[PDB]
C-alpha cells in the first residue's frame, strides 16, 4: 500500500539543465496528473494521462513533456530548466477521469529550485543553545533552541534526537523559514526550532540532545568554482548534554 | 473566465468553530472538493459535495449551494492539529478541476496559565550568536518581525509537551551584535505588561 | 419549444470480428447524430455541421481524452460481466444516458445499461438507486450503490448539466432542430385505406383512423421512416368492410396542427 | 442470448413517378448484434454507388441504418434490398413495391 511515490524529493538545477521527475502509483488507478504549486495561486495542471496509452497538456504545458510509461508510471520532463520553473511539483492519481466524485491521491511533492548560478547555494550553519537557568527555576521546564542559519535554497529537514532516538513531543520548528535579508529575492534563510523538556530531565547529566539538519544541495556532477566548500547534500548537527 | 475564491488566511481559537468559504464561478458544475494540506505535505481528500445541503464527517462538515455558487467547510472543536491549508476545487462542465488558492488556518492555543517571560539562553561555544526566548505568553500576543537588520526574530510557534498535557507559545530572537540584549530584543512587539525579565 | 432530448450511447463488443471497433460512442440531439468516437479513430468528432461550427478544437481534444478513458473503463466492465455470466464468445455491453426538456419546461433524465441488447441496470435518480434485472446486475448494483457520492453526481449531471448542454446544442442547431415542415398527407386505396404522410419534420407524428367518429385496434400502423433528405414519411392503414360502408377519416397530428381527411 | 433479426423496408424518398429522378431507400432496423451487410439490387444485380448512414443506436438497444441510392424508376427495372445478419440462414431479399 505505497500509494503515490514520486522522486526526487528535492533538486537543484542550473538554468538550461534537463531533468526527469518520476511518479509511480500502486493503486491500479487509470488516471495520473502532474501539478505545480506556487505561492498565492491554486494548483495548476501541467500534463495529465486519462488512461494508459494517452496523455495531453494541462494549463501550463510549456517547457515540459510527459511519458505515461505504463499503467503505473507517469514521468515529467523539464526540457531546459528556467528560473520560472522553481516550484513544488505534485504527482497525483485517480481511479478514472471524467467520472464525478472520484478524488485525487497525491505524491509527497518534489521541490525544485532553478538557479542561473550555483554560487547562491549555501548549507546551513547549525548551533544548539542550552536552556536558561532562570527558566528552569521559574517554570521547572527547560527549553533548548536550535538555529539553522545562512542556508539556500530552502531545502532543509530539522530533527531533534534525544539519546539517539528522534523525538517530536515537546518540539516546535518554525513552519516557514525566515529570510535573512527580506528585501533580496535570493536571500539566504534561517530556521529556528525548540525542544522543551522537564527540568528534571534536563538535569540528568547522561541525557544527550542533538539537533540535526539535513540539507539537500548539490550533487557530485554539479560544477563548483567558488572558494568555499562545495555545498553538497549533507547533514549538519550540534549537540548538548544535560547539566547536573 | 472561470474563478474560484477563498480567503487567504483565517485565525480561530482552540476549541471553537471555523467556517471556511469557497465561492466559484465556473462553466458548468460536476462537484466540489475540499482537500487538507499540512505545511510541507501533500493535499489529502476531505469532502465532496454535488447536491445542495450539509454533509457531516465527524468534526468536519461541508455545505453546498449550487444556485449561489458557494461551499463552506465547517470545522468544530478546533484542535492544534487542524492547523493546515484547506484547498477547494471544482469540476467544471468538461470535468476539469479548477483549484482555489487555499485558506491557511491558524489556531490559537488556549493557554491556561500564562507566564510571559524573555529568557537568555546559554551561549554556544561554536556560535557567535546570543539567543533570547520569549515564551509562555497568552495567544492574543503577536510577535513583530525585527526592525534592526542584524537582529532576527521568528514568529510564534506552539509546542505541545504531550506527557504533561501542556502547550506554550514561543518566539526566538538572535544576533551577533555586541549591544544585543534580551531586555530589548522584542522591543518592536507589544508584549504583556507582566512579562518577566530575569536579571542579567 | 417542442420537446427535445440529448443522449449519449456506448457500445462495447468483447470479441469483435476483424475490422469492427470494440468500442463506439455516439451522441444525439433528438434524431440527429451530433458526435462520434470509436476505438479505431480514437478521436471524438462532430457529426453535424452546426456542432463543428460552434465547438472549438479544445472541446474535441478534451473529450477525445475522456472518451479514451471511458473506452478502457467499458472494456474492464464488459470483461467483468462476461466473467460473472460465465459466457464465452463475443458479447455486447451498452450504455445510454441523457435527458429531455419538455415543451412545458419540465425535465426528465435517464441512465441505463444493457448486456447482449437486454436491459441490465436502470438508474432511478429520484430514489438514488439502481434496478438490477438479474444477479450479475445485482452484484454491480451493490458495488455502485456503496459509493453514494457517485449516485448524487449522476443525479446532478442528469438534472442540471445534461439540460444545460441540451439548451446549448439546441441553440447551435436551431435552424435544423426548431424548424417545422408540415406533412403532405393523402389517402390511397389498395381492400384497405392507406393514410400516407411524407415530407415532414420533426419525425414525431400521430396518425390514426376514425370510423363514424370513433377510433378504430384494427389499424395497421407503419413506422416513421427517414426519407433521406432530412424529412420523414409514415403511413397507417385500415381494412374496409365489404358488406357495409362507413364514415372513415384519417387524423394526423403534427407539431401542434391537426388534420382530417374524410374518405368520400 | 437474444439476437434480433433486422426489419427491412424498401421505399422511395419521394412518391415514385417513372422517368423522374428519385432515391431508393433501404431502412434496416431493430437488429442485434450490430454487424450487418446490406446491398441494393437492380434486376438482381448489385448497385455500386450506394450510400449509407453511420450505424445508429435505438433506445431499445437495437441498431438501425439507412442505405440509399439515386435512381430513375422505370416500368421494367426491378429493385430490391439484400440483407445478411447472424439471425439469417442466408441473405434475405426484400423487393421494392411501388
Ligand atoms: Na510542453
Amino acid at each position: 500500500n505505497a500509494g503515490v511515490t514520486q522522486t526526487p524529493k528535492f533538486q537543484v538545477l542550473k538554468t538550461g539543465q534537463s531533468m526527469t521527475l518520476q511518479c509511480a502509483q500502486d493503486m491500479n488507478h487509470n488516471s495520473m496528473y502532474w501539478y505545480r504549486q506556487d505561492p498565492g495561486m491554486g494548483l495548476r495542471l501541467i500534463y495529465y494521462s486519462a488512461s494508459e496509452g494517452t496523455t495531453d497538456k494541462g494549463e501550463v504545458p510549456n517547457g515540459y513533456n510527459v511519458s505515461r510509461l505504463n499503467k503505473r508510471e507517469f514521468s515529467l520532463r523539464l526540457e531546459s530548466a528556467a528560473p520560472s520553473q522553481t516550484s513544488v511539483y505534485f504527482c497525483a492519481s485517480s481511479v478514472w477521469t471524467g467520472e464525478g466524485s472520484g478524488e485525487l491521491f497525491f505524491g509527497e511533492g518534489s521541490r525544485l529550485t532553478v538557479l542561473e548560478d550555483l554560487k547562491n547555494v549555501f548549507p546551513p550553519e547549525v548551533a544548539v543553545f542550552e536552556p536558561s537557568e532562570a527558566e528552569i527555576s521559574h517554570t521547572q521546564k527547560a527549553t533548548l533552541v536550535c538555529l539553522a542559519t545562512g542556508f539556500y535554497p530552502d531545502h532543509v529537514e530539522l530533527s531533534w534526537w534525544v539519546n539517539g532516538k528522534e523525538v517530536h513531543s515537546g518540539v516546535c520548528t518554525d513552519p516557514q523559514p525566515l529570510k535573512e535579508q527580506p528585501a533580496l529575492n535570493d536571500s539566504r534563510y534561517a530556521l529556528s526550532s525548540r525542544l522543551r523538556v522537564s527540568a528534571t530531565f534536563w538535569q540528568n547529566p547522561r541525557n544527550h540532545f542533538r539537533c540535526q539538519v539535513q540539507f539537500y544541495g548539490l550533487s557530485e556532477n554539479d560544477e563548483w568554482t567558488q572558494d568555499r566548500a562545495k555545498p553538497v547534500t549533507q547533514i549538519v548537527s550540534a549537540e548538548a548534554w544535560g547539566r547536573a | 473566465g472561470q474563478n474560484i475564491d477563498q480567503p487567504t488566511e483565517m485565525t480561530a481559537t482552540e476549541g471553537a468553530i471555523v467556517q471556511i468559504n469557497c465561492t466559484y464561478q465556473t462553466s458548468g458544475f460536476n462537484g466540489l472538493f475540499w482537500y487538507q494540506q499540512h505545511a510541507g505535505e501533500a493535499p489529502t481528500f476531505l469532502s465532496y459535495n454535488v447536491l445542495d445541503g450539509l454533509e457531516e464527517k465527524g468534526r468536519f462538515s461541508s455545505f453546498l449551494s449550487r444556485s449561489k455558487g458557494y461551499s463552506y467547510l465547517l470545522l468544530k472543536e478546533l484542535q492544534m492539529k487542524d492547523s493546515a491549508s484547506y484547498l477547494c476545487a471544482v469540476k467544471d462542465s468538461n470535468y476539469q478541476l479548477i483549484w482555489g488558492a487555499g485558506t491557511k488556518l491558524i489556531i490559537k492555543p488556549d493557554i491556561q496559565n500564562p507566564d510571559p517571560a524573555v529568557y537568555q539562553l546559554r551561549d554556544s561555544k561554536s556560535s557567535d550568536k546570543s539567543v533570547c526566548l520569549f515564551t509562555d505568553f497568552d495567544s492574543q500576543t503577536n510577535v513583530s518581525q525585527s526592525k534592526d537588520s542584524d537582529v532576527y526574530i521568528t514568529d510564534k510557534c506552539v509546542l505541545d509537551m504531550r506527557s504533561m498535557d501542556f502547550k506554550s507559545n514561543s518566539a526566538v530572537a538572535w544576533s551577533n551584535k555586541s549591544d544585543f540584549a534580551c531586555a530589548n530584543a522584542f522591543n518592536n512587539s507589544i508584549i504583556p505588561e507582566d512579562t518577566f525579565f530575569p536579571s542579567p | 419549444m417542442r420537446t427535445h432530448s440529448l443522449r449519449y450511447f456506448r457500445l462495447g463488443v468483447s470479441d469483435p470480428i476483424h475490422g469492427v471497433p470494440e468500442f463506439i460512442s455516439v451522441g444525439y440531439v433528438d434524431s440527429h447524430p451530433i458526435t462520434t468516437y470509436d476505438s479505431v479513430t480514437r478521436q471524438k468528432e462532430p457529426r453535424a455541421p452546426w456542432m463543428a461550427e460552434n465547438l472549438a478544437p479544445d472541446h474535441w481534444e478534451r473529450y477525445t481524452q475522456l472518451l479514451r478513458g471511458w473506452q478502457q473503463m467499458f472494456k474492464v466492465e464488459l470483461k467483468r460481466l462476461q466473467r460473472h455470466y460465465n459466457h464465452s464468445g463475443s458479447h455486447t455491453y451498452q450504455r445510454m444516458i441523457g435527458c429531455e426538456l419538455l415543451e412545458d419546461g419540465s425535465t426528465t433524465g435517464f441512465l441505463q445499461y444493457a448486456y447482449d441488447g437486454q436491459d441490465f441496470l436502470i438508474f432511478n435518480k429520484d430514489t438514488l438507486s439502481w434496478l438490477a434485472v438479474d444477479n450479475v446486475a445485482h452484484t454491480i448494483k451493490q458495488a455502485w450503490e456503496a459509493n453514494q457520492h457517485e449516485l448524487l453526481y449522476q443525479k446532478n449531471w442528469l438534472e442540471e448539466e445534461c439540460i444545460a448542454w441540451l439548451k446549448r446544442f439546441l441553440e447551435y442547431g436551431k435552424d435544423t432542430l426548431q424548424r417545422t415542415e408540415p406533412p403532405l398527407v393523402r389517402v390511397n386505396r389498395k381492400t384497405a385505406l392507406f393514410c400516407k404522410a411524407h415530407g415532414f419534420y420533426p419525425p414525431e407524428i400521430y396518425m390514426t383512423w376514425m370510423k363514424n367518429g370513433e377510433e378504430i385496434q384494427e389499424i395497421d400502423y407503419g413506422d416513421i421512416l427517414p426519407s433521406g433528405d432530412g424529412t420523414y414519411q409514415a403511413w397507417a392503414s385500415i381494412e374496409l368492410d365489404p358488406q357495409s360502408s362507413n364514415l372513415y377519416s384519417c387524423h394526423v397530428e403534427h407539431s401542434g396542427v391537426h388534420m382530417v381527411l374524410q374518405v368520400p | 442470448m437474444i439476437q434480433r433479426t433486422p426489419k427491412i423496408q424498401v421505399y422511395s424518398r419521394h412518391p415514385a413517378e417513372n422517368g423522374k429522378s428519385n432515391f431508393l431507400n433501404c431502412y434496416v432496423s431493430g437488429f442485434h448484434p450490430s454487424d450487418i451487410e446490406v446491398d441494393l439490387l437492380k434486376n438482381g444485380e448489385r448497385i455500386e454507388k450506394v450510400e449509407h448512414s453511420d450505424l445508429s443506436f435505438s433506445k431499445d438497444w437495437s441498431f438501425y441504418l439507412l442505405y440509399y441510392t439515386e435512381f430513375t424508376p422505370t416500368e421494367k427495372d426491378e429493385y430490391a434490398c439484400r440483407v445478411n445478419h447472424v439471425t439469417l440462414s442466408q441473405p434475405k431479399i426484400v423487393k421494392w413495391d411501388r
